[PDB]
């Protein structure tokens, strides 16, 4: 009960910090979408049907050929954000559909009601993705790190989820990156590797090197570097409580 | 009392909390922060305090 | 050489058109975000009146 | 007080006018959604047309190497599609070559 | 006093909106960095041509 | 000691005159940078690799051929500023290079 009270408090403060309503996160998160076929979905069907060439193969070439057209259909400014979002939705499979077998439901125009229902489900999980990326701001060096390497997000994850705690942690991740300022892509490419150390996060966030490694010593017994995001989050919490 | 008492100013290895807490209160400084305050006075080293 | 020269002139035309489309994209997105935040300021100013 | 009531009516008029400008920008044909679609479609076409035109260039390079008996002539450098800037200035580099 | 608190909230809203416009201009594809790259590359091509 | 006090005073007044922080001059001045390879560095690699032609010779022709591309990579508006900055970094040789 006190865990649920603590969750409701931190989620409500997160909502009022981001200036989002409960209806906003409900639109970004739910499974209770409607299954009716919308002219947006129809435009996606005919754009990605007539735009793609002869039959391409999966995550090697199909996803790269279809990422500009699927960034054309739903509101995106970068095809590579669309490519990593399609990687995300392939490893999550809304109602079983990958992007393969969504192509086959498309370009039919002779499809059953459950088939077009799964189709609309795929398109609206794509819409929830496009919202969940554009509302927090994820400039694809930030996003494909967490989609392709979810171990760098949390050490237990192994597949980035569509949860509300994952959304809140994405918010905190984006906030600390934009707090890093001019060093932000340098911190990100050090977190790509296992090369994110103290004297580097401390300069980026204007802390001291010894205080940062002294809090890293509190979250990790003998780990020299930041190999994860969760260790950075909790070591910044140690820094806040010490400050 | 300004006694000639040896004290290691690295932030974990003193355990003489009275003198070190007096220096932290007098200089308005942390453990780490007193330690780099002593490193600046010796060119990045800590010989003996 | 004439054929490849044709194809590359057409590629130049496509790249110029793509640059124009992406800058008009960013201009229209800026106009939209300015109108949404002006609407927010208008609501807050009515609450102040 | 009546002047302040007229001021509040003025501010509500400005709110409705800002909402009218917003609804015009949402509902216009040349809105941001058209440019999203337009640059995504043109980006796909532009990458495939880059593949076609660099094939034509290497074809002309191959017949250059055949006529002038020089199989090591290399004018068309590996590159010219810099992916981070959407492959822009590809045709300028290929006209240079 | 409550009117002044609403005014401060209005000014903080304007600060966040200015930061949002700034982050949009930093993060847009047609930002100044693309034009830096674009004119440097085209300047090299233009001199050789 | 009074020379170091005078230095700290004139440097602090210089900082507050220019409206720079200590972190700004630290970013502009230090040797304690990180050595990790950044997508900015990668863009410099492939831009200045694919953009330069066959092998050119030093401060006579290499620096002039590479100054527009290296002003393209890092944020500059003039290739000749890039050329004199590369002259500066040639006569200073960071880690021997």
């Amino acid at each position: 009960l006190t865990q649920l009270i603590s969750f409701l408090f931190q989620c409500t403060q997160w909502l009022t910090t981001q200036k989002w309503s409960v209806s906003d996160v409900f639109l970004m998160t739910t499974d209770n979408y409607s299954t009716v076929l919308t002219p947006d979905i129809e435009n996606l069907i005919t754009t990605l049907s007539n735009g793609l060439s002869t039959l391409s193969l999966g995550d090697d070439e199909l996803i790269r050929a279809a990422a500009p057209l699927i960034a054309a259909s739903i509101q995106m400014d970068s095809a590579k954000t669309a490519e990593t979002i399609l990687l995300w939705i392939n490893q999550i499979k809304p109602q079983g559909l990958t992007f393969d077998d969504f192509m086959i439901i498309a370009a039919n125009r002779d499809r059953s009601e459950n088939e077009t229902s799964n189709m609309v489900a795929f398109c609206q999980v794509l819409g929830q993705l496009s919202l969940i990326v554009r509302n927090i701001g994820l400039s694809e060096n930030e996003l494909t790190l967490l989609v392709t390497k979810p171990e760098k997000f949390q050490s237990e994850t192994t597949a980035l989820q569509h949860d509300l705690p994952t959304l809140q942690a994405l918010t905190r991740f984006h906030a600390v990156i934009m707090r890093c300022g001019s060093y932000a892509t340098e911190i990100l490419t050090a977190l790509e590797l296992g090369a994110l150390t103290a004297e580097q996060l401390a300069v980026a966030l204007k802390f001291d090197a010894q205080v940062v490694t002294q809090a890293l010593q509190q979250t990790d017994l003998g780990v020299n570097t930041f190999t994860n995001w969760r260790t950075i989050d909790v070591t910044l919490q140690w820094l806040d409580v010490a400050a | 009392s300004a006694d000639n008492t040896k004290l290691d100013l690295t932030p974990g290895e003193s355990k003489n909390h009275f003198y070190l807490g007096i220096m932290k209160r007098a200089f308005r400084v942390n453990d780490t922060e007193l330690y780099t305050l002593w490193k600046l006075a010796n060119g990045g080293t800590n010989p003996e305090f | 050489l004439e054929n490849a020269k044709w194809g590359v002139s057409q590629l130049i035309q496509f790249g110029n058109t793509l640059l124009s489309i992406t800058e008009r994209q960013d201009a229209e997105a800026l106009a939209e975000i300015l109108q949404t935040q002006g609407s927010e300021l208008a609501l807050q100013s009515i609450k102040m009146q | 007080r009546e002047a302040a009531v007229l001021q509040k009516n003025y501010l509500e008029t400005q709110q409705a006018q800002t909402q009218a400008q917003l609804a015009f920008l949402q509902s216009k044909f040349s809105n941001a959604a058209l440019y999203n679609w337009l640059r995504g479609r043109l980006s796909a076409i532009y990458y495939q047309f880059y593949d076609l035109a660099v094939s034509l260039c290497l074809m002309a390079e191959q017949t250059y190497q055949y006529e002038l008996n020089n199989a090591a002539a290399h004018f068309i450098k590996p590159g010219a599609w810099h992916g981070t800037y959407a492959g822009l200035l590809a045709g300028e580099t290929l006209m240079l070559n």
